[PDB]
């Protein structure tokens, strides 16, 4: 048995946060327990979680809010909610160690019902608190339920709301139901049932025609919309995910309520939520149902106009004879439109549709089955569908303007638009073959080359005797032959290569040697010692030296002798205060290489503002840059087109906006130097050669990575094709500009790491994402040997032992794949990557511990030849790290690299009987999840069933469950307690004065160039419109306009990300 | 330094002995039988000791006790199981010991003979086949005989 | 025997994995003398080492054992118990310093992890100056801890078999050891060595060397004569 009543509870991330690994196990473990959470996923304001909750009449209220700002969030949210009717609504909360103790008793004493530490989370459980939890919330919501019409009908929402709870229930007056249904009549709204096959994409079209709805009839309509999704009996509870993917419902005169089937695919109460919609005066009620079968059609009774939607994907033609919904369907839409086979379903439908209603005499392609693709923005499918459901319901009585969308005629959607060619959808399987081909080859050739050897020996043992052979030679004649080309050459350079690695000096002279204390000399690169030439073949094949194919032990010859790997993420406050920070880790180094990390709201491409949903977070995680002049401050002294300085921004949503902003910056910096220099200002050539000079030799790395936002991090917010798409024209500005130092893309795993996926898991993954851009641009039309040396990669590393391999791992899949599948070149072949180290495997509970893990997981990143290293501080869980903190973590490398004895090897991997094996085995493993990703339509197809996401998810509740558990060890956290149970750190948070800096500044920068602003902001939406290359604008743009007028311009032409559980 | 001297020889005689009869079967697999190569490994039969021609004759029995997941030896009437796998959260099997995948036996002698797994000679990777699991000794010293002695019972308690 | 007195006093890895074996050789002559068995009192005989940062520590523990037994076996033709050299790996107190004391848990897990990886079979981890206070005494306890039960590597219990690295610092560490050997018996054994002041004297002229590379500048020490703190 669960609850004693029917617990609801809206769950969401607080606004700009992208941690949903929290919130995501929380509405499981809260599912399981019999609760139907209407879960809102990551990213949410007050303003939206506030309205939910009031909308869907629910007990609880579940936030997680770990990029800080939660005070005002919090204390937001228990005033919004006493102030519209929902005190009697529990807000729950959790941060892990971001939320301080001193914090939570401050916010539990304001209203907010429980805050849960990670101390909470270890003595109560994962289940613990979600029972404390669901117990608070067991009450019966009827109480407050209207007992008269006389609320409801006047327009209130709230009292709607509670009315649907009553009704729902059955704890509704007989009398007053009746008297419903008699006002709803006498009502005569149009009903517009929404029904189809499951995950064809009914919320996201519902959603996008109540958008459609808004923009022709501007905002004039009262639509109420009631979703219903299934209930699994077994729990009680359900999850109710259709809110998360409507975008367009935000607005005073648009109400959503989430139903649980309770059981069949329509609520037990339909009838009677749909008449009280139809009482409170709404223009229009659209019903969504659950996955309905091929004989499902339960909808049609109830609504005044039905609407079946479907994916190309049906089986057989025949199929569509069985389908009841097609006898009774008003408008069928095939949605997904973008999918192969769409047009002949389409056919097959339409001609379907008219045999079923006998319209003999009319055309095929005159019959209401519409091709849409609600996942594309401003879809001419979804307008059409959408003129004809306008036509349809006009004639049934519902008042509407002449419209301003575009009238335009036809059935069928004209998006041809393709990131991936179905031809290559199996490109994934393709590489795995291309690599266990490889391997079969090595020991193919192995054993040749062995054979080839062990006959030549005796030959000569045989001559050495007497008794002369020479049926021994030829078939060793006979093997030279079998060898390939290119296996025979390698092991012939074998003894010159021996010669090579053997001096102190490496003839161009580089050193081998370095002496110890004791006199020992310690050579960079260990070659092997073996005599058989099937082992030498076999390890020159799978593990030749650091900068020979396939590059497993690195990709150059030897590490950097100046630059070390070292690249320490950094930002706090404003454009100021980290410029400082940057002069504090780069002290010292002859090599500037820089990190940085921005606030929520600047990963989110908004613009700091007074209101505490937004105000709260500025420079809260990170440096707050709104504007060009806030880049530009952000490096002042760092001369960026110098040829030892490297940026590392981290940014994904808003990366082309904010690359364009660091472009900018390292153009103006030379315009100054050279203006400097010469005492006067370039001229038009001089500036045009100044500026080309600047893009080719500017160095650093920009993440994007959009592939790994809808997986992973949860900061694209654009929609995902159109952030791909200007990811391709970035790439495509390098190319045109020889642009040959910039990193384009750091396709990472990290976040997918952090977010709960084991290291098998995250390799996979980002490999996989890899190859997705690789085969994105080759459809896209650039030669492979253009993009692929800019490619850049980033992965974590934690406990795991595989993650003491992956690196090595990586590099042999990409080399091995580039050079056999691809065929590019010996750069493009070389896969660079940035290690962090894993800031999950770091905890609250005795912070002194983490150091030791960082140390650990920093000597098998330097040990596996990692190209950048960050380091994470021992207050890793609980703050940004601090000054004294930055510095044990920049110390662990420092010592490493300097102190540490083993490390004076470059190779000291190689050889290890664990390494070899572990490193076969993750790179198998790796192969067969890309089988598995391949057999689910590709990276896209997988991320279009959420195959990703989900496989996280569950990996974190597994490493969660064992945690809390105690099978797996972690050290002052489950085991080796502290018998005191430990004082006050402190904390990287923003001061007010930088908060008021930043919105000064910013409206200073838009009174600046208030003249150009709207006309820049029109000509970029031009650009996306017109389909041109929206970086190159973005270049143009960022000089007199905001990162908050940028972004919420393409929202206009570009969309929004739909969320994806 | 002699020790090596004989890891270097009979390293050779080993590795000599495997390529002859190697070539030997591949002869017979191609019509040519030439026994003149069978003299000349025989011959090797001998030069390789006693010690060193067991080392490679247990090789593969030695392979074969590693590679399952528990490890089975009987001593006295009884026996000993021991596991050889922990398996990560990713579902990967890490070996307690890794053995080495060399197929000429002239490596094989020569790990054996310079670096033979934990708890066999020469001890090189651990006097012991298997750590211990689960040893903290307890130091205290200060004051008389009293007050040592207490402390000695408080952490021994 | 030990060798954590000579190593901390300034004695290189060789200097001292070499006196500490010959050490332990010269108790063997000296029971043996006695017209004592080799299998009576090989096997109550204990090592104790010390790791520290440079790269032969990673090596030490396996080279000790490799010499003993087969020393043991084919000179002294001892059995299988005696053959077997059991020994204790404290970290390298020396090593860690006063400025910066937070960095020295650092070092102090570095120098307990080749310890774990090269199989010892006893482990001190030293405290990251002050009073041994029972906070202090837990992050050391606590290093040990962690890399037993949490570190993912360590639950492989030859890690280090195999490498490339390994093999060829564990023959060369070997050698210079004998070598070592030799320049003590040229000198009458460890007894007539001593006679001299020889080990004293090389212990004194290696504990110089460090400590002139380390004010020299030239041999880096993170917090103590580079990336020095700030603030003081
Ligand atoms: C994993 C992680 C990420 C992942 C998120 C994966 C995902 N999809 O959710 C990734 C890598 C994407 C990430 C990114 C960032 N992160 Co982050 N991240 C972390 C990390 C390591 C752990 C958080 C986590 O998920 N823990 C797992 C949860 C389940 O456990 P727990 O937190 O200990 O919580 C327990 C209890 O409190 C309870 N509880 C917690 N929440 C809730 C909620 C409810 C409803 C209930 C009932 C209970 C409950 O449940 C748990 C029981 O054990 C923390 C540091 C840390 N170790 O604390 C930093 C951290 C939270 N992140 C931080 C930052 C700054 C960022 C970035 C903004 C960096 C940047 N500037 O670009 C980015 C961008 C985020 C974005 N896109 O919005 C900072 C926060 C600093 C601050 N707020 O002052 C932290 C503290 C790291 C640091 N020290 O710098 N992050
Ligand atoms: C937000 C939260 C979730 C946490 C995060 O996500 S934090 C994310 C932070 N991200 C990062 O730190 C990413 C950092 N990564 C990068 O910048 C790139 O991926 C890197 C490739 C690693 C940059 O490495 P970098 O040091 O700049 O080295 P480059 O490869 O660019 O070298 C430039 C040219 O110099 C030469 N060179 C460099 N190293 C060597 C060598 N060892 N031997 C010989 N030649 C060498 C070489 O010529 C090279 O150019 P090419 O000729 O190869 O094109
Ligand atoms: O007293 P101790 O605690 O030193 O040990 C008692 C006996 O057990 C033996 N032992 C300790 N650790 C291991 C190990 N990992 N594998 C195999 N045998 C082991 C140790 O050698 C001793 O045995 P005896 O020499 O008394 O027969
Ligand atoms: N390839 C493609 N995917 C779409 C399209 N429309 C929606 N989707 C995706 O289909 C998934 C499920 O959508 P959803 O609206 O929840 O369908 P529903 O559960 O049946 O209502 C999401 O990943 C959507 O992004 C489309 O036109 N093409
Ligand atoms: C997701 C990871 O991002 C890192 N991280 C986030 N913000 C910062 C910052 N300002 N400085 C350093 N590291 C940071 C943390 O180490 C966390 O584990
Ligand atoms: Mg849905
Ligand atoms: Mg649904």
């Amino acid at each position: 048995r669960g609850p004693a009543n029917k617990v609801r509870f809206v769950t969401a991330a607080s606004l700009f946060d992208g941690h949903d690994a929290s919130i995501n196990i929380m509405r499981r473990i809260l599912q399981s327990q019999g609760c139907e959470v209407i879960h809102l996923g990551h990213n949410r304001s007050v303003q939206e979680v506030v309205t939910a909750a009031l909308q869907e009449d629910v007990q609880g209220i579940a936030i997680s809010s770990y990029q800080g700002g939660h005070v005002e969030y919090f204390k937001y949210m228990i005033d919004l909610l006493r102030e519209h009717g929902g005190e009697h609504i529990q807000v729950f909360g959790g941060g892990g160690g971001v939320i301080v103790p001193d914090e939570i008793r401050e916010l539990q004493a304001y209203g907010v019902a429980r805050i849960y530490s990670p101390e909470d989370g270890q003595r109560m459980g994962l289940a613990g608190m979600i029972t404390d939890m669901a117990q608070r919330c067991d009450i019966d919501l009827t109480r407050y339920a209207p007992t008269t019409l006389d609320t409801v009908v006047a327009g209130d929402r709230r009292a709607l709301a509670q009315l649907i709870t009553a009704l729902e229930n059955g704890k509704a007056d007989p009398e007053l139901v009746s008297a419903l249904h008699a006002q709803a009549k006498a009502a005569a709204v149009p009903v517009l049932g929404i029904t189809g096959t499951g995950g064809a994409g009914k919320s996201s079209l519902t959603d996008e025609l109540i958008r459609r709805f808004r923009l022709d009839q501007d905002d004039a309509l009262s639509i109420a919309v009631i979703s219903i999704d299934p209930s699994r009996r077994k729990s009680g509870g359900a999850l109710l995910g259709d809110r998360i993917r409507m975008n367009a419902i935000n607005h005073p005169n648009i109400f959503m309520r989430s139903l649980a089937t309770r059981e069949s695919e329509i609520s037990q109460a339909l009838p009677d939520v749909i008449a009280a919609c139809k009482a409170a005066r709404f223009d229009l009620v659209i019903v969504e149902t659950s996955g309905i079968g091929q004989g499902d059609a339960a909808i049609v009774p109830h609504v005044d106009l039905s609407l079946y939607v479907m994916t190309p994907e049906f089986g057989a033609a025949s199929q569509l004879e069985k389908i009841d919904m097609l006898d009774f369907a008003d408008f069928v839409a095939i949605n997904k439109f973008d999918r192969k086979g769409a047009q002949d379903a389409w056919r097959d439908v339409a001609k379907q549709v008219q045999r079923n209603r006998e319209q003999w005499h009319s055309r095929a392609e005159d019959m209401p089955v519409y091709g849409t693709q609600a996942s594309r923005f401003n879809d001419d499918g979804v307008t059409m569908l959408y003129q004809g459901l306008v036509g349809a319901l006009g004639a049934r009585g519902m008042s509407l303007k002449p419209g301003t969308l575009p009238n335009l005629e036809g059935r069928i959607s004209t998006g041809q638009n393709v990131i991936v060619p179905p031809a290559r959808s199996r490109y994934l399987a393709e590489l795995a073959d291309t690599v266990r081909a490889y391997h079969r080859r090595v020991v193919a050739q192995s054993k040749l080359a062995r054979e080839r050897q062990q006959l030549r020996a005796a030959h000569d043992m045989l001559q050495g005797a007497g008794h002369e052979s020479a049926a021994l030679e030829t078939l060793a004649s006979e093997r030279d032959v079998s060898l390939g080309a290119v296996e025979r050459k390698l092991l012939a350079m074998w003894p010159q290569m021996q010669q090579a690695y053997s001096g102190d000096e490496y003839v161009i002279r580089t050193g081998l040697i370095s002496t110890t204390l004791s006199g020992t000399k310690i050579r960079k690169v260990v070659l092997p010692r073996f005599e058989d030439e099937g082992e030498i073949l076999k390890w020159l094949m799978r593990e030749n030296v650091p900068g020979s194919f396939p590059y497993t032990a690195g990709v150059f010859a030897f590490k950097r002798e100046g630059e070390d790997p070292t690249r320490m993420f950094a930002g706090e406050g404003d454009a100021f205060r980290t410029n400082r920070r940057f002069k504090l880790v780069s002290e010292g180094m002859e090599a500037k290489r820089l990190s940085t990390a921005f606030d929520s709201v600047t990963l989110y491409g908004e613009d700091p503002h007074e209101r505490p949903d937004i105000y709260g977070k500025v420079g809260n995680s990170g440096v707050s840059i709104a504007t060009l002049e806030d880049m530009k401050v952000l490096y002042d002294g760092f001369d960026l087109t110098n040829p030892s300085t490297s940026v590392s921004m981290t940014i994904n949503g808003p990366a082309p906006t904010i690359l364009a902003m660091f472009m900018n910056t390292a153009i103006d910096q030379q315009i100054d130097r050279f203006r400097a220099d010469n005492g006067r200002d370039p001229t038009a050539d001089e500036e045009a050669k100044i500026r080309a000079w600047v893009l080719q030799n500017v160095r650093g790395t920009v993440q994007a990575d959009i592939l790994k936002e809808d997986q992973g991090q949860n900061t694209c917010i654009f929609s995902t094709e159109f952030s791909l798409k200007v990811m391709g024209d970035i790439q495509e500005y390098f190319v045109h500009h020889q642009v040959r130092n910039f990193y384009s893309v750091s396709i990472s795993g990290y976040h997918i790491a952090e977010a709960g996926a084991n290291p098998i898991s995250q390799l996979a993954f980002t490999l996989a994402n890899g190859f997705t851009y690789v085969e994105a641009y080759l459809a896209r039309g650039m030669h492979i040997d253009d993009f692929a040396p800019n490619l850049s990669f980033f992965f974590s590393n934690g406990m795991d032992p595989e993650y003491s391999v992956l690196g090595r791992v990586a590099r042999r899949i990409w080399a091995v794949t580039m050079r056999d599948k691809y065929g590019a070149n010996d750069r493009s072949q070389k896969l660079k990557y940035h290690i962090q180290t894993s800031g999950r495997s770091l905890h609250a509970q005795e912070i002194d511990f983490n150091d030791i893990r960082t140390t650990l997981q920093a000597l098998i990143a330097i040990y596996d030849n990692c190209n950048s290293l960050h380091t994470n501080a021992y207050d890793e869980a609980i703050t940004t790290p601090t000054a004294e903190s930055v510095r044990r973590a920049l110390a662990i490398q420092l010592i490493i690299n300097r102190e540490w004895g083993v490390a004076k090897c470059e190779n000291p991997n190689q050889g290890s009987f664990l390494i070899e094996e572990l490193t076969d085995l993750v790179e198998e493993a790796v192969l067969q999840e890309f089988e598995r990703i391949a057999e689910r339509g590709g990276v896209l197809g997988a991320m279009e069933t959420g195959y990703q996401r989900g496989k996280i998810q569950e990996e974190s509740l597994y490493y969660e469950q064992l945690k809390h558990d105690g099978t797996l060890p972690i050290i002052g956290v489950n085991t080796f307690r502290n018998p005191n149970g430990d004082q006050t750190l402190e904390l990287a948070r923003s001061s007010e004065d930088e908060k008021q800096s930043q919105l000064h500044r910013l409206t200073e920068f838009h009174g600046a160039h208030q003249a150009d602003a709207e006309a820049m902001l029109a000509r970029l939406r031009q650009a996306v419109i017109d389909n041109r290359n929206v970086f190159a604008v973005l270049m143009d743009a960022v000089r007199v306009c905001s990162l908050g007028q940028i972004t919420h311009a393409l929202f206009e032409v570009g969309g929004q990300y739909r969320r994806n559980m | 330094r002699a020790y090596h001297r004989r890891v270097v020889a009979q390293s050779k005689l080993a590795r000599e002995r495997q390529q002859l009869r190697a070539a030997h079967d591949m002869l017979q697999g191609a019509g040519h039988e030439s026994a003149a190569l069978e003299t000349l490994a025989s011959e090797r039969d001998v030069s390789l000791g006693a010690v060193e021609r067991k080392l490679l004759a247990m090789w593969p029995q030695m392979q074969q006790a590693y590679s399952g997941d528990e490890y089975v030896v009987k001593i006295r009437d009884k026996e000993i199981r021991t596991g050889l796998i922990s398996t990560t959260l990713s579902g990967t099997k890490i070996r307690k010991v890794v053995l080495p995948r060399f197929e000429d036996e002239g490596e094989i002698l020569k790990w054996l003979m310079r670096e033979n797994v934990p708890g066999s000679f020469p001890y090189t990777a651990g006097v012991f086949a298997f750590k211990r699991e689960g040893p903290t000794r307890m130091f205290a010293g200060e004051g008389d005989a009293f007050r040592t002695n207490r402390r000695f019972k408080l952490v021994s308690e």
